[PDB]
């Protein structure tokens, strides 16, 4: 019942703010809904052939889509009233979920492109004369040496961070069965192809 | 056909009974752009799947 | 509070730093962490971020930094030395690179924020190059360390490998721009800091070694930090650091002592809250109440990293050590910025950063108020102090010592020390500080110098602000109601004051064009114009790019023009420039102010121009560094050189004006070399007046440029996209659809994402970001920056080509069309009048 | 020394030289270093190499330019200063400075001044060019420009310069531009016969916060009240002064006896005990006014028995039956009625009468067309002053010097102004550009709305 | 079959107005 | 080519009786003129209200039309001028046609080339050379300067046509339209008559504007010449007049007809007052009134109906309203499958 | 509910719910009858309606 979406970059122009913008601007995202115009303005909808909006002066390379007038509402159409600005870009949350429990929680998954530390240029950095002057006291150890690097719940605990809203919480408040839309995120996302 | 769809879009931009069913004319997901028709579905690193679908 | 004010008097205890980096790399979140550390009552909500510097309504809605924000706060050091830090939180978006420069000129240090997962990106490279150009100290902070743990789940050795690759790539980038070897970076040098501002982690090698020394004692944290990075290993048999691995699988010192404890604490907090977290917190000495263990994983992790790491002292010590104070850092700033140079007496006085010297501010920013009717200038004081309610002399970008016209006397009202959300009113601001000056907005447009009146009359201006990239996107803006035309103009003025790279110009036809860098930049500009400055309805034309004009062939015939006095004749020819020479002029590689003996030697060496011919160079065409060169080639025995030199200046102005206003579509001219082949100057001094020579010089320039084969030049943007490896083909398809070609597609080392670098037409880049993000369903993201002018295909003077309105023309029909409509947009004639 | 020998003095055309526009560059929209091209009259970025003024000089072949702020002329193709006596008038057009000797001689002027276009005109009586149908502001500004003491105060800059201002106080912009327009109106050597208030209207709109816009036409009374209140604030330091140029000229002192009328649906004994309870008794409250508001009688609403459709008229003294102890006005409120009889205390040297028209009834706004029957030569307000202050004010005679009249229905109406030439004693009306010589007798046969009186 | 007069905007537009007239 | 369609705003209500009497004595016997002007001055009565009409003319008089057709004629002499009026009317012994001239030189010797006054709606067609148009524009702007380019605000346009087929409000074209209207308005004294810009339409055809728009006798007309912007000279569309040149006998222009919005509104209001005043009325009378109105409209326009796609919907809606009225008369509950027989 | 009860005849605004309940079905059924399971009267995800 949960889509494995890690960030809301999927909802680029398909979120609530974009739909508010489309309703206010009388257009509609292809996958989005259609609305009655917020203000009729039929007389002003069809403006005259001004010297400013003169098509003979307009260079056409790629037609201005409805999405363009929603992505940058204040730049692409006149009279952008009651319009909303959508979140530009959440950083791509590069989360790599484990596929086998029988594998270390901290693992260099093949999905990662290899780092391939190059030795073409010998990396030179100021490092003192080795093993001659500085010595650690016998009571000095790494902070958590007894603690293991990962337990059995480390992978599942990390995968809980990148989980839908009800499942990324440790605690919370009890809701009513009415107030829990199980299929709300099914139509909030894009319709499956075919 | 689809080549004239782009030009038509440019021109258009610049120049009793109970119905339980929803009319197919109400559909908005109609596009002339091949980019906006055959969108690239999220692969989710080959390890994520859309909800509901088996 | 009062200690903050009393700390400004000592110029040695002040650090002027700017936090610059790629888009969404944690600079704003890092400043939020610093503010929370300094302000006990300011804490972020568990779900929402703080975004203290994101004060604009646009920023809190777009989620992207729009404008640079000043934050003046007192931060303790590792030892506890409370330094005063003036942080300029700059936007990470490339389109707002100018907003960085406004904060980069008044900063003595640069903090390059780099995402650990993403690494070095486009804006990161641009910012390090630009900061090296202004000769600023560069220190690096790798933010979002948790993305190597909680997202990639890399092994600690591989996390160290990713960090080392990130640090070593910046070293290989600075070497391409900085000759000085001191600009090298290494966390053991103190140059490089590690952080995760989401969970309030901030440590350098020195800071983490200090934590170790506080836990166990009898440890030199400096010496310990000297051996906490690189191929150095730790042997517990001898308790000593050895360059060779004591065992078969001995982890490095950084992995064993730094990355291992951080990995384990994060793993315990995110996976074992109920089982092992209290035990490991007792082991680490952290005590969390019963209610503090009831919080969700992310707030609990942030709290436990706040307790373990404490203050952000690693950032403070890095900035203190490797970023010069205004007292010591003034001399390179004065040399690179002051027009009179350091040799000037005023320059020498300003090099000492004396609080008792003559007043010399340098305003680079202009911040609007709540109502938008008054602007507060913002600038760095370089010498003397500025007092509230004090008459001062405010210069301008066009002011010279000979011309007191551009300087207006204005009274400084209240002065504020600005820290993000709030401002503390002060009476005086000593030198080396940042100040919000009120009452000097009227003479200031973009950048000005504030000094004292009736004294220090020999005071030139600081150099005009130099921007990383050229603004080529152009949008025409009219009022919906023409009766409200002045208000728009008023609003236009305001946006011109508020955006450093904005260019508002009224055309011949009466269209007011605004110049911006990209779609988001112009969207924000129009939002500001409509919502807070003009408050009127506004009509915006379809975005278009600016074009240039070039030649590809030598002019067929010698083009002559004679003055209306019918006594002066100029015969000129036009030739295209060599590859890279125009870029060399633009990059200020060579200046017309160079000594003439070596100026000719440059063209004789890199381009093999004749020494006598190279010495005949007159000027850099339209701009001091403009990409057009005017070269004399008159026969010495046919034209009197002494007499020709009399009208040399007038010919120079005519050349500059003609190159600035092209004949094709009234645009710039690029990559053209005009050779003067014949001069016939009237022997009488008053018959060779500039008022006749300059129009004639422009006319002959136009004729020669037209006879040489004209070509239109369009800007090409350089676009890098970071997308999942599956989405590379979709990016290729989109770019091929929008006339763009991919130059490279390289995987990001240490992340599955691939970076695709391509070149796209700027006029074809409108909606390219939206097309890419929508087609890839948000997985691919693009940042576009202007890269270079390129010849558009087709003959621009082909009269036979017919243009169909509302159709995207083919490639050979582009160059013609791009002219004609542009001419129609300028109010010019239908075709190019060659006979004119 | 190539100055003082320019060959382009004949190139200047004073006809197109209109300085009433905003001093901003026509290309860069920059208000700094504004330079006007005297050949074409268009402002540019400023004198200097690679500047818009230089470009225009080398493009249009226009050589002589005038610096808007420095008031100095330059040749841009060679960029050298120009000094010539014949140019002084041009500067005097841009910045008309009046000496103290000339300021006091403006009220004794009886000569028809000559302009550059030959259209003879009287100083002060100059048509204000309508911009976007806002003739109410033009009428109010003309009426205030006709005031001698206010004019003399505003003719000299140092009267209202070097005063301390609050940092965020844009109110100065209203008073520093009113002086400019007023000295443009009274300049007797204008290039054009009229004056464009387009420069001041911007300050009026900006200071009023979008009300009294240029496009719309507001009420003259409301605009006059706002302007008089704003000028009072615009003068003085951070704290307003008790005696500004508006208080001592227009402000007078009036006394009000506010008695609360009991509700009619009460017992007579209960009524008298409520009156005794001090809740329904007179309360003398002094106050100050910038103008006296005069209520008009209601329209007859019916034809007369003999002369059907007779225009309603009322003598001025019947309108001025207000402001005395004898008469009362039952002011009705949705809560309760009040009995407020007024009593003048101090008559200002210049008394403004605002006749109440454009009254909003229960459904819309209607104008009372009653004709005010007033004399234009001599009156006496001694009967309208209390006995205590009658000795203090030895003068109670006022002469009409300015009159506003509204023609047309309140939905769309024009504002004409009749101004009395103080020097000659003649009356001239000016509706925007139009100026005519109406006989003084025909002044009183108009639907007066705002009047200005001088006590001499 | 409803008998409602339907608009002929786009309906019966093939034929001219001179048809069926003499 | 600039065409100005307008109307004298209140000619009927502003015909001075003394001046009208003098002008009538000019053309008719003084006894007849005195009788007519005295008949125009009588007591207007309605219920309890009555007054005397001493300023305007009474249009209920049988000869009033003549008076109008005379008074408007005077306005023509004020608009065209005696010279151009004589050129249009031709020599008194060889009167010209409705739209014709004795010689081509007389046709081309004045800006005003066509004129028709109708009753109160004057249509004027000027042809302007570039120099003449520029001179008129400068003369108009001398007393009406427009620094803000505000001439486009109040410029009326025929919104029933699409943006490309409408008149294009270019700066020079709008300036010329304003100049022409101001020139025409200056000729007529403001007291004898007046022309109002809001209740008037000026359409100019130039390089910028390819379509010549106007409205006359309820017809929204647009001429698009074949020379410039005629991709195909289609003939199948029956709502399009195919203009022809009488000299070359060749296809030169193309006229598109359309029903004016005012005519559609008038028909809709007529149907409304047919329907609402049909309470205690026979079905036959209602259908007869509907048939009379419909046949009047359809036989008046006969071509402008097909292009006015809104008129078709209006007509079918009105027919449905009438049929619903009849059905409700037959039975309160509406039928489901009422037949058309 | 419209077919079972026909309560839309006494409240037309109720149709808004009815059209929604069908819509949710199209959302659920085509997520349900996707794999080897085909169309049929077996889906029982009744929470939404």
């Amino acid at each position: 019942l949960l889509t494995d979406l890690v960030d809301d970059n999927y909802f680029y122009l398909f979120d609530l703010k974009a739909f508010f913008t489309s309703k206010a601007l009388n257009m509609a995202i292809p996958g989005g809904p259609k609305f009655e115009p917020l203000v009729r303005d039929i007389n002003l909808q069809d403006e005259d052939w001004n010297e400013f909006n003169d098509i003979n002066k307009i260079i056409i390379r790629q037609p201005i889509r409805t999405e363009y007038k929603i992505a940058f509402p204040y730049l692409y159409n006149n009279l952008p009233h009651h319009v909303h600005l959508t979140w530009y870009h959440t950083p791509n949350v590069v989360f790599i979920k484990t596929e086998d429990p029988d594998l270390p929680a901290f693992y260099f998954d093949p999905l990662i492109n290899p780092i391939s530390h190059r030795h073409s240029v010998k990396s030179q950095e100021p490092l003192p004369d080795d093993d001659e002057e500085f010595e650690l006291p016998e009571f000095v150890e790494p902070f958590l040496k007894d603690t293991p690097l990962y337990t059995d719940n480390t992978a599942n605990g990390i995968a809980l961070l990148w989980a839908p809203r009800p499942f990324n919480l440790r605690s919370g408040r009890t809701r009513r069965a009415l107030d829990i839309p199980l299929v709300k995120n099914w139509y909030r996302e894009h319709c499956p192809a075919g | 056909k689809d080549k004239s769809k782009e030009l038509h879009a440019i021109k258009e931009r610049y120049l009793r009974k109970f119905v339980f069913e929803w009319d197919a004319s109400e559909d908005t997901s109609i596009d002339y752009n091949p980019l906006y028709k055959e969108r690239h579905q999220v692969q989710l690193l080959g390890r994520g799947f859309i909800a509901g679908i088996d | 509070m009062d200690f903050l004010a009393d700390l400004m008097d000592n110029s040695e205890l002040i650090r002027n730093v700017t936090l610059c980096g790629h888009l969404h790399h944690g600079k704003t979140c890092f400043v939020d962490c610093l503010i929370e550390q300094t302000h006990p009552e300011i804490r972020k909500r568990y779900d929402q971020d703080l975004c203290y510097t994101d004060i604009l309504f646009t920023e809190q809605e777009r989620g992207v930094g729009i404008k640079s924000t000043p934050v003046t706060v007192v931060l303790p050091d590792t030892k506890g030395k409370s330094y005063l830090f003036n942080i300029m939180d700059t936007p990470g978006h490339v389109n707002f690179s100018d907003e960085v420069t406004a904060g980069l000129r008044i900063s003595d240090g640069v903090v390059l924020f780099i995402d650990a997962a993403e690494g070095v990106m486009l804006n990161t490279e641009r910012l390090i190059k630009h900061a090296v150009q202004e000769r600023l100290a560069v220190t690096v902070c790798i933010n979002k360390i948790d993305r190597l743990i909680l997202e990639l789940k890399l092994p600690p050795t591989d996390a160290y490998y990713k960090l080392r690759h990130i640090v070593d790539e910046v070293n290989g980038l600075i070497s391409m721009y900085s000759t000085d070897e001191n600009l090298i970076l290494s966390p053991l040098l103190g140059n490089v800091c590690f952080s995760s501002s989401q969970y309030s982690i901030c440590f350098t090698l020195g800071s983490f070694a200090k934590i170790y020394a506080d836990t166990f004692g009898d440890i030199n944290y400096q010496e310990f930090a000297k051996r906490l990075w690189g191929d150095i290993y730790f042997n517990p048999k001898t308790r000593k650091f050895t360059k060779k691995a004591p065992t078969s699988s001995s982890q490095r010192s950084f992995v064993e002592f730094i990355l291992e404890p951080l990995y384990k604490i994060l793993a315990q907090v995110v996976g074992d809250v109920d089982t092992s977290l209290p035990r490991t917190l007792d082991e680490l000495g952290i005590h969390l109440t019963k209610e503090e263990l009831k919080l969700n994983i992310r707030p609990l992790l942030r709290l436990v990293c706040k307790k373990f790491f404490g203050e952000f002292t690693g950032f403070v010590d890095m900035c203190v050590q490797h970023i010069p104070s205004p007292k010591v850092g003034a001399k390179p700033k004065i040399e690179h910025t002051y027009t009179g140079g350091v040799d000037s007496d005023l320059g020498e006085a300003m090099s000492d950063c004396d609080p008792d010297g003559p007043l010399m501010c340098h305003t680079t920013k202009m911040y609007s108020t709540d109502d938008g009717v008054q602007f507060h200038a913002f600038g760095r004081v370089l010498s003397g102090t500025i007092h509230a309610g004090q008459p001062v002399k405010v210069l301008g970008e066009n002011y010279t010592l000979e011309d007191e016209e551009d300087s207006q006397i204005c009274t400084v009202g209240r002065l504020w020390i600005s820290v993000a959300r709030y401002h503390i009113e002060v009476n005086r601001v000593p030198a080396g500080n940042w100040v919000l000056i009120e009452g000097v907005d009227q003479p200031i447009v973009k950048t000005a110098t504030i000094t004292e009146p009736r004294g220090n009359e020999e005071a030139q201006i600081f150099r005009p602000l130099k921007f990383n990239t050229t603004s080529v996107i152009k949008i025409a803006v009219e009022p919906v109601n023409p009766s409200e035309l002045p208000k728009m103009l008023d609003g236009l003025r305001k946006v011109n004051k508020s955006y450093p790279s904005l260019t508002t110009k009224v055309e011949e036809s009466g269209e007011h064009v605004i110049l911006g860098t990209g779609e988001l930049y112009l969207d924000c500009v129009m939002h500001d114009l409509r919502k807070m400055y003009s408050e009127i309805d506004i009509k915006v034309a379809d975005p278009v790019v600016t074009f240039c004009e070039t030649v590809v062939e030598t002019s067929s015939l010698k083009c002559f023009a004679e003055t209306p006095n019918k006594k002066n004749k100029i015969t000129m020819i036009a030739e295209p420039l060599e590859k890279g020479l125009a870029e060399d002029i633009e990059n200020e590689v060579v200046q017309i102010t160079w000594n003439r003996k070596k100026l000719g030697e440059f063209f004789q060496t890199k381009y093999d121009w004749d020494l006598l011919a190279a010495r005949s160079i007159w000027a850099f065409g339209p701009d001091a560094t403009g990409p057009n060169i005017l070269v004399d080639d008159t026969l010495p025995s046919e034209v009197d050189k002494a007499l020709l030199g009399s009208v040399k200046d007038s010919i120079v102005q005519g050349f500059q004006w003609g190159t600035r206003e092209g004949p094709l579509c009234d645009e710039l001219i690029r990559n053209v070399k005009f050779k003067i082949l014949d001069a016939v100057v009237a022997q009488e001094p008053l018959h060779r007046g500039g008022g006749q020579i300059i129009p004639t010089a422009r006319r002959v320039v136009y004729s020669a440029f037209l006879m040489a084969t004209p070509r239109l030049m369009e800007p090409y943007y350089f676009v890098e996209v970071q997308a999942p490896a599956d989405c590379v083909s979709a990016v290729y398809t989109v770019l091929a659809r929008r006339r763009g070609h991919v130059t490279q597609d390289a995987p990001i080392p240490g992340s599955p994402l691939y970076t695709i670098k391509a070149f796209i037409p700027a006029i074809d880049s409108f909606g390219f970001e939206t097309d890419l993000r929508t087609h890839t369903q948000g997985q691919a993201f693009s940042l576009s920056v202007f890269h270079h002018w390129q010849i558009v295909p087709g003959d621009p003077l082909d009269k036979s080509i017919v243009i169909r309105p509302l159709e995207p023309q083919p490639a050979p029909h582009l160059a013609r069309e791009f002219m004609i409509k542009t001419r129609r947009r300028k109010g010019l004639s239908e075709d190019v009048s060659i006979s004119k | 020394r190539r100055s003082r020998h320019c060959p382009y003095l004949d190139t200047i055309n004073r006809s197109v030289l209109d300085f009433d526009f905003e001093k901003l560059c026509s290309i860069s929209l920059s208000h700094i270093n504004a330079y006007a091209c005297l050949v074409c009259g268009k402002y540019f970025q400023g004198r200097g190499l690679k500047s818009h003024a230089y470009i225009h000089s080398v493009q249009f072949s226009h050589h002589v330019f005038l610096n808007l702020h420095t008031l100095k002329f330059y040749c841009l193709p060679d960029n050298y200063e120009i000094i010539d006596s014949s140019l002084e008038d041009i500067t005097y057009v841009l910045k008309p400075t009046f000496t103290k000797q000339q300021i006091a001689n403006l009220d004794k002027q009886a000569k028809l001044s000559r302009a550059y276009d030959g259209t003879t005109y009287l100083p002060g009586i100059v048509g204000l060019n309508n911009i976007k149908a806002n003739d109410y502001a033009n009428a109010v500004l003309q009426a205030l420009s006709n005031v001698p003491p206010l004019r003399n105060y505003f003719l000299e800059e140092d009267n209202y310069k070097n005063i301390k201002r609050p940092p965020g106080d844009i109110m100065f912009l209203l008073v520093q531009r009113f002086g400019e327009l007023m000295r443009k109106l009274w300049n007797p050597r204008n290039f054009k016969a009229h004056v464009s208030p387009h420069e001041m209207l911007q300050a009026v709109v900006l200071c009023s916060k979008k009300t009294f816009q240029i496009t719309k036409q507001g009420d003259g009374v409301d605009f006059l009240s706002w302007f008089l209140n704003a000028l009072h604030s615009a003068l003085g330091g951070t704290k307003k002064k008790k005696k500004t140029i508006v208080t001592d000229v227009f402000q007078g002192s009036m006394r009000i006896f506010t008695k609360k009328l009991p509700h009619p649906d009460l017992p007579a004994e209960e009524k008298e005990q409520l009156l005794h309870n001090d809740e329904y008794q007179e309360t003398m409250v002094e106050s100050t006014f910038m103008y006296l508001t005069l209520d008009l009688p209601t329209a007859p609403l019916y034809k007369d028995e003999k002369e059907q459709l007779i225009i309603p008229q009322v003598p001025l003294f019947n309108i001025l039956a207000k402001f005395n102890g004898i008469t009362e006005k039952e002011y009705k409120t949705y809560k309760e009625n009040f009995l407020k009889r007024f009593q003048l205390t101090k008559l200002p040297p210049y008394l403004i009468f605002c006749i109440k028209r454009f009254t909003k009834n229960n459904f819309f706004v209607e104008k009372n067309p009653t004709i005010v029957n007033f004399p234009i030569t001599n009156v006496d307000l001694r009967e309208y002053l209390s006995e205590e202050v009658q000795a203090v004010h030895k003068n109670t005679t006022y002469d009409l010097i300015a009159n506003i009249v509204h023609d047309g229905k309140p939905s769309e109406g024009s504002y004409r102004i009749h101004v009395l030439h103080h020097g000659t004693g003649k009356w001239y009306e000016l509706q925007d550009l139009q100026v005519t010589d109406i006989l003084p007798q025909m002044i009183t046969l108009s639907e007066a709305y705002i009047q200005i009186w001088k006590r001499r | 079959p409803t008998g409602e007069v339907l608009s002929l905007v786009g309906k019966l537009e093939g034929t001219r107005m001179g048809d069926k007239a003499q | 080519n600039v065409m100005l369609e307008s109307r004298f705003e209140k000619m009927y209500e502003k015909i001075d009786l003394t001046l009208l009497n003098r002008l009538l004595r000019l053309i008719v016997d003084h006894n007849i003129a005195d009788y007519m002007t005295a008949k125009n001055n009588v007591v207007i009565n309605y219920k309890d209200m009555n007054h005397t009409n001493s300023y305007g003319i009474i249009r209920g008089l049988q000869f009033a039309s003549f008076i109008v057709q005379y008074y408007g004629l005077v306005m023509d002499l004020l608009v065209l001028g005696l010279h151009r009026a004589s050129e249009m009317a031709g020599p008194p012994q060889m009167p010209n046609d409705f739209l014709s001239f004795q010689d081509i030189a007389t046709e081309a010797a004045h800006p005003i080339r066509l004129f028709c006054r109708y009753i109160d709606r004057i249509h004027i067609f000027f042809r302007f050379t570039a120099d003449e148009a520029r001179d008129l524009i400068q003369r108009y702007l001398t007393e009406h300067p427009d620094p803000n380019n505000e001439n486009i605000v109040g410029y009326n346009n025929k919104k029933c046509w699409p943006r490309d087929a409408r008149m294009r409000l270019m700066k020079h074209d709008v300036n010329l339209g304003r100049a022409v209207f101001w020139d025409i308005k200056n000729r007529l004294p403001r007291s004898v008559t007046t022309v109002q810009w809001e209740n008037s339409f000026v359409s100019v055809y130039s390089k910028d504007n390819p379509n010549l728009l106007f409205n006359m006798c309820g017809f929204e007309c647009r001429i698009l010449p074949k020379c410039r912007t005629s991709y195909e000279e289609f003939t199948h569309k029956d709502g399009v007049w195919n203009l022809q040149n009488e000299v070359t006998k060749e296809r030169t222009a193309q006229c598109f007809l359309r029903v004016d919005d005012e005519s559609m509104q008038r028909f809709h209001n007529r149907v409304r007052q047919i329907l609402m005043a049909s309470g205690s009325t026979t079905f036959t009378k209602i259908v007869n009134k509907w048939n009379t109105a419909l046949i009047g409209l359809m036989t008046y326009f006969r071509e402008a109906v097909v292009n006015t796609q809104e008129l078709l919907d209006l007509l079918v809606k009105c027919e449905n309203k009438i049929q619903t009225r009849i059905k409700i008369g037959l039975n309160s509950k509406m039928p489901s499958r009422f037949p058309p027989v | 509910v419209g077919q079972l009860t026909g309560m839309y005849r006494y409240k037309y605004k109720l149709m808004r719910q009815i059209r929604m309940c069908k819509d949710l079905k199209h959302l659920i059924y085509y997520r349900f009858n996707t794999g080897p399971v085909g169309k049929g009267p077996g889906c029982g995800f009744w929470a939404a309606g």
